[PDB]
RNA sequence: GGUCAAGAUAGUAAGGGUCCACGGUGGAUGCCCUGGCGCUGGAGCCGAUGAAGGACGCGAUUACCUGCGAAAAGCCCCGA
RNA sequence: AAAGGUGAAAAGAACCCCGGGAGGGGAGUGAAAGAGAACCUGAAACCGUGGACUUACAAGCAGUCAUGGCACCUUAUGCG
RNA sequence: GCGAGAGCUAACUUCCGUAGCCGAGAGGGAAACAACCCAGACCAUCAGCUAAGGUCCCUAAAUGAUCGCUCAGUGGUUAA
RNA sequence: GUAGGGGAGCGUUCAGUCCGCGGAGAAGCCAUACCGGAAGGAGUGGUGGAGCCGACUGAAGUGCGGAUGCCGGCAUGAGUAACGAUAAAAGAAGUGAGAAUCUUCUUCGCCGUAAGGACAAGGGUUCCUGGGGAAGGGUCGUCCGCCCAGGGAAAGUCGG
C-alpha cells in the first residue's frame, strides 16, 4: 500500500506557525521563516531563565546599595555587618525592606554598623 | 435556535444594499484608486464624484454604485437621501495569462488581471 | 535654461502645417474643438490672420493666401470676416474649456471667434 | 544577463510605504448655477451646457 | 481665577506594524467513482473470397465520436 | 501534456430591479441556493476591507527575558 | 606552551616530539574574539557561597586601608 | 556532545479482530488559555454533508526546509521598461450604451524602378454580404485578416 503525507505536514506546520505570534513579517506568516526563528528563539529560552537569576540579584543589590549608602554606609559594608552578626540572615527579602519598610531598613543599618565597628 | 439544518430552512440570508461587479477585465490596484475617493461619501457625492475622475476604472465603479442604489431601494425598502458608501472593496477575480515574445528567443507572461468590485450602501442616520 | 517664448511638439514643417490647418478650420467653421494646448497655440496666429486681412488690398489678400490655402476661406475672412472686425481693436479669439477625453484623458477646448 | 538587478524581495511593508503618494485627489466639484448638476471650475457644466449663456448643445 | 517666566507631559498617522473579524484568490486535504495496475485462469493467429490500418462518404438538421458502406446510424433469415 | 465532482431528482431559477453586456440583488424551486451551472470539501502562499493596541530623535538575525501601560474574558478572572 | 629541525632564533609558516584546549564544549573573564584564563550545562526557583577576573560613571561590587614611586597622560607604540 | 553504536517510544495508509459512533451531523478544514517527559493527544465551538474513531495484532510507496530538486499556484522588481522605424496630421459631419482610434467629406504629409500593378511558390476561405463584439488586436474599438451564418470559385483553345 501507498501512504502520502496527507494532513500530518499540515498539522505539524500550523503547530510551528502558531508559536509564531507576534513575529515581524515572515517570521509569523511562512513556515521555514517561523521554524527557523524558533531555533534560535530556543537559545533564547534556555539562557534566559538562568539569566533573570543574575538580572534580578543584580537589581536586588542596586537597591541594598542605595539605601546602605543613605545611611551613611554601602553594599560591601553593610552585607559584612549583617554576615559578622550571624544572627542576621536575610539575603533574600532584603532588597523589599530598603523599598518599603524605611523604619526597618534603619534598624539593620544600626546593627550592621555594630557588629562591624 | 434548534440547529444549523433548521436554520438554514428558518433564516434565509440577506445581503442589503450590496452589489457586486465580478470578473471586470481590470487590474484591482488600478480599480482601487477610484474606489478609495468613493469610500464613506453620500451615494450622491459618489455618483457626482465618479464622472470627473478621469481614469477608466470610474465607469465599471459607477456601475456598481448604481446597482447598490438601486437593490437598496427595489429590493430593501431603504429610503435613497439617507443612503451612503457603507462599504467597498476590490478583490482580485482570475488572472487571464498571456505569452509575450522577447529578444533572442525567450517569452514571458503577461498577467491580464481581472477584479470583483464590491460597493455596500447603508443608510447613514446620525441619531 | 530656456526663457525662449514660441511652442512645438513635431518637426518646423509640422507646427506650420498645424497652425495653417487649424486656422483655416476656424476662419471656415467658425467654432472649433480641439486641445487645450492646441487651441492655445492656435489663438494668435488666427488673430494675426484677421489684422492682415483688416488691411483689405491686395497685398494684404496675398498676404493672407500664405496661410491661407483655401480660395474660399481666403475670401470669407478678407470680404467677410475681417471687414466685420473693423473697430474691434483685435480679440476676436474665445477659448472655453469643455472637459476631458476618453482615450488619452485629454482636456478638450473650444475655440471660436 | 539583466545587469543592475534588485538583491531582496521588497517586503509587504516597503512596497506599501512607497505607495504613501498614490492616493488620487477627489475633483473639486461645483454646482451649476442653471441646470444643477455638479461641474469643474473653468469649465461648461456638462449637463446644461452653459457658462453663463449656452455654448454647448445640450 | 489673569499676564509673564521656568519645567514637564499629552494628543496628530501620510503611511507602517502585531493581533482579531469578515472576504477574494488558489486548489492542498477529506469523501467519492465514471479510470488504471498487478496476479490467477481462460482463450490465441488474420489475409488475393482482398487483411492489419486508413482515405472519402452515409443523418430532416451533423462539426466530433460511434455504427455502417452508394442497399451506406443500416437490408434479409433464424432463434431469444 | 493537463484536465474529475450542481442536486436525491433539472424541480437548470418564469417574473421583477441596476447595467449595452458581463455581473449581481430579489422572487420562486429544493432539506440546504451556507448546492446556481467559473456548481462537493475549499488548506497555505498571496491580495484586500473593517476593528483593537500602536508607531514620525531612530542604528536594526528582528527574537528572548523582565517590568509598566492599554484592551479583552467560551479549556479563561488571578488566570491569564 | 615546552623540546628540536627546516626558514631570516620571519610568518596566523612548515615538519616532528610532548602536555592541554577547539574539533565535538555551552556558562564567567579577556571591549569584540574556536584555541588563552577560570570552569565541564539532567530539569525547575524573583534563594546562598565562590573561580578567573574585578569594585569612579557607562557596569555588579571599597571613589578601601598603610608606607612608598612617577608628573610623562608615562600608564594607554620597539631598539641601538 | 559531532561521526557512530545501543535502548524506549509518537505518528500516517492499508489489513485481520473486537468495541463502538454517525444526516438530532462522519471525515476534512478553521479557532483555542487543556493534557502528556517528547514525538504528540483530548475537550469545546465554528464550517462541512456521508462516512468514521478507539484497542490489539500484522504489513508498508510510513514522517521533508534544504537537493541551482519536480509539478502547481502566487509574490518582488512596479504601476516601473516598453507599446516594434521620426512618412505627419487637422477639422467638420455621421454612427453608437460608449468614439483620438469606426464611416463619410474637405485639406495636409510619405512612396511612386514603389511603399503601385501582374504572376509563381507557399498559405487555406483569410474573398464578398449580413451580423457579432468574450478572447486575439501591444491603447481603444461601434472595427478587423478575429467570431457566427449564407454566398462566391464556371475553360475544346490559358497551366498541367
Ligand atoms: C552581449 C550579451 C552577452 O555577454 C557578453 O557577450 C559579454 C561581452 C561577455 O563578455 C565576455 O565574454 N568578455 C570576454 C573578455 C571581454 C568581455 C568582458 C568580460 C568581463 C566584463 N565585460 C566584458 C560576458 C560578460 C561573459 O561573461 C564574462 O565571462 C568571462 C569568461 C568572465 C567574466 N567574469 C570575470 C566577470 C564574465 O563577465 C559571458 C561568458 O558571455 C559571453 C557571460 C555569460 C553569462 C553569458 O553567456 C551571457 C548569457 C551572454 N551571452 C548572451 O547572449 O548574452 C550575454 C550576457
Ligand atoms: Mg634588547
Ligand atoms: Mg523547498
Amino acid at each position: 500500500p501507498r501512504a502520502k503525507t496527507g494532513i500530518v505536514r499540515r498539522r505539524r506546520h500550523k503547530k510551528v506557525l502558531k508559536r509564531a505570534k507576534g513575529f515581524w513579517g515572515s517570521r509569523s506568516k511562512q513556515y521555514r521563516n517561523a521554524f527557523q526563528t524558533l531555533l534560535n528563539a530556543a537559545t533564547y529560552e534556555y539562557r534566559d531563565r538562568r539569566n533573570k537569576k543574575r538580572d534580578f540579584r543584580r537589581l536586588w543589590i542596586q537597591r541594598i546599595n542605595a539605601g546602605a549608602r543613605l545611611h551613611g554606609m554601602n553594599y560591601s559594608t553593610f552585607i559584612n555587618g549583617l554576615k559578622r552578626a550571624n544572627i542576621d540572615l536575610n539575603r533574600k527579602v532584603l532588597a523589599d525592606i530598603a523599598a518599603r519598610e524605611p523604619e526597618a531598613f534603619k534598624a539593620l543599618v544600626d546593627a550592621s554598623r555594630n557588629a562591624r565597628q | 435556535f434548534r440547529n444549523k439544518k433548521q436554520r438554514k430552512q428558518q433564516v434565509k440570508l440577506r445581503k442589503p444594499g450590496f452589489a457586486v461587479a465580478k470578473y471586470v477585465r481590470m487590474s484591482p490596484r488600478k480599480v482601487r484608486l477610484v474606489v478609495d475617493v468613493i469610500r464613506g461619501k453620500s451615494v450622491q457625492d459618489a455618483e457626482d464624484l465618479l464622472r470627473f475622475i478621469p481614469r477608466s476604472a470610474s465607469e465599471p465603479v459607477a456601475k456598481v454604485l448604481n446597482s447598490a442604489k438601486a437593490n437598496a431601494l427595489h429590493n430593501d425598502e431603504m429610503l435613497e437621501d439617507r443612503l451612503f458608501v457603507k462599504e467597498a472593496y476590490v478583490d482580485a477575480g482570475p488572472t487571464l495569462k498571456r505569452l509575450i515574445p522577447r529578444a533572442r528567443g525567450s517569452a514571458n507572461i503577461i498577467k491580464k488581471r481581472t477584479s470583483h468590485i464590491t460597493i455596500i450602501v447603508a443608510e447613514k442616520g446620525n441619531k | 535654461h530656456g526663457k525662449a517664448g514660441r511652442k512645438l511638439n513635431r518637426n518646423s514643417s509640422a507646427r506650420v502645417a498645424l497652425a495653417r490647418a487649424q486656422a483655416t478650420a476656424l476662419l471656415r467653421e467658425g467654432r472649433i474643438q480641439t486641445t487645450l494646448t492646441k487651441a492655445k497655440e492656435l489663438r494668435p496666429f488666427v488673430e494675426q490672420l484677421i489684422t492682415t486681412a483688416k488691411g483689405g488690398d491686395l497685398h494684404s489678400r496675398r498676404l493672407v493666401a500664405q496661410d491661407i490655402h483655401d480660395k474660399d476661406v481666403v475670401r470669407k475672412v478678407m470680404d467677410e470676416v475681417a471687414p466685420k472686425y473693423a473697430e474691434r481693436p483685435g480679440g476676436y479669439t474665445r477659448i472655453l474649456r469643455v472637459g476631458t477625453r476618453r482615450g488619452d484623458g485629454v482636456t478638450m477646448a473650444l475655440i471660436e471667434l | 544577463a539583466k545587469h543592475p538587478v534588485p538583491k531582496k524581495k521588497t517586503s509587504k511593508s516597503k512596497r506599501d510605504m512607497r505607495r504613501s503618494h498614490h492616493a488620487l485627489t477627489a475633483p473639486n466639484l461645483t454646482e451649476c448655477p442653471q441646470c444643477h448638476g455638479k461641474k469643474l471650475s473653468h469649465h461648461i457644466c456638462p449637463n446644461c451646457g452653459y457658462y453663463d449663456g449656452r455654448q454647448v448643445l445640450a
